[PDB]
């Protein structure tokens, strides 16, 4: 029958996740953002739509930081971007304290990877509707 | 309730006309034990402020922590956290105040007593004192444990109220505060040779001194004396 997108843990007769794909939805709708990598780093950049004359130049920042050596950029719908570093910075906290040294950027993209799958597992719970592009410099 | 394992001793400091100026020396006592030579008690946030922490040592490298934290939660979603909105000396005291009088509440504290030295973003002088207990107090010049008894009143003669405040030059003040650690190595039993000094100015910035020694020590009058009372040779 039908009914398989209303809910967010149900799959799809075609083995798909449908809450997930409306999701990508709301990503594909916002603002672009890009990620280069270099020979020694990475280079992050954003769009930022000025709706009016009114919106203060410089001041309403996209691009956050986590830790002191990885930056986050996404799109789509921008709380759910800023849930995600909250998540991000505490995850980051939790490895420096135990570890002693800053988290390895391979090391802090599962957490964040096994965090938004997390929220795919529940009907009780929403997908995010962003895609982020993030990194930095570690170790190696 | 704990009990102190590897101290660290006095924590002396004092303000001239234009900052601050903080020293501690580099022990790590393990009761009678002089255990740890390499240890720096003095605490650099940002370049406006120095932590100078005396007492338990494995209470303060958990304060070292939580002020390298406080420096990475400062800078998230901030982007003046270089300039207007950079981390004060009294934003830096009043959380290390909060966390010190809450810890003797739960009746688990941190061991240790604070001085927080730096200059303020308008150019005012910052020194502030916090201990196990939570206990607070601003004084021109500023000691811990065995300090409070013999430095504060060499100190106190250069700087005995607000006013010669700025009468006092750098030269002077850090004179008196490489004399107050002579003497401190004299009679402190827990004390050690090498020591750190730290100046905070509003002009110059922050200057950071490390691998200091005990220099023009007295003793040569030892020779003269023998005996314990009526013994001559």
């Amino acid at each position: 029958g039908t009914g398989y997108d209303l809910s967010n843990s149900v799959f799809s007769p075609d083995g798909r996740n449908f809450q997930v794909e409306y999701a990508v939805k709301a990503v594909e709708n916002g603002t672009t953002s890009i990620g280069i990598k270099c020979n020694d780093g990475v280079v992050f950049a954003v769009e930022k739509l000025i709706t009016s004359k009114l919106l203060v130049p410089q001041k309403n920042v996209k691009i956050q930081v986590v830790d002191r050596h990885i930056g986050c950029v996404y799109s789509g719908l921008i709380p759910d971007g800023r849930h995600l570093v909250n998540r991000g910075r505490e995850e980051a906290a939790s490895f420096k304290k135990l570890y002693k040294t800053p988290i390895p950027i391979p090391a802090f993209a599962d957490r964040l990877g096994q965090y938004v799958q997390a929220h795919t597992l529940y009907n009780s719970v929403r997908p995010f509707g962003v895609s982020t592009i993030f990194g930095g410099v570690d170790k190696n | 309730t704990q009990q102190p394992i590897v101290t660290g001793t006095s924590v002396i400091s004092m303000k001239y006309d234009n900052g601050v100026i903080i020293a501690a020396d580099n022990l790590g006592s393990y009761g009678s034990l002089l255990r740890f030579n390499g240890v720096e008690r003095l605490i650099p946030v940002g370049d406006n402020t120095v932590v100078g922490i005396s007492g338990d040592i494995s209470d303060m490298q958990h304060i070292e922590r939580l002020l390298k934290d406080l420096v990475t939660e400062n800078a998230y979603d901030n982007p003046l956290a270089d300039a207007e909105e950079a981390l004060e000396p009294s934003y830096i005291f009043e959380y290390l105040a909060t966390v010190m009088y809450q810890r003797r509440s739960k009746m688990n504290p941190l061991w240790n007593a604070i001085i927080v030295a730096g200059v303020q973003s308008n150019g005012d002088q910052f020194l502030r004192y916090v201990n196990l207990l939570g206990v607070t107090y601003s004084s021109p010049t500023l000691a811990t444990g065995f300090g409070a008894h013999m430095a504060n009143p060499l100190l106190r003669k250069v700087v005995d109220r607000e006013s010669d405040i700025p009468k006092t030059t750098v030269q002077v003040a850090e004179e008196a505060i490489v004399n107050a650690m002579r003497v401190l190595y004299y009679r402190d039993a827990r004390s050690s040779r090498n020591f750190s000094l730290a100046i905070i100015d509003k002009n110059t910035g922050l200057t950071f001194k490390k691998n200091l020694q005990v220099e023009n020590m007295k003793w040569d009058f030892a020779k003269d004396i023998k005996g314990y009372g009526t013994q001559k040779i």
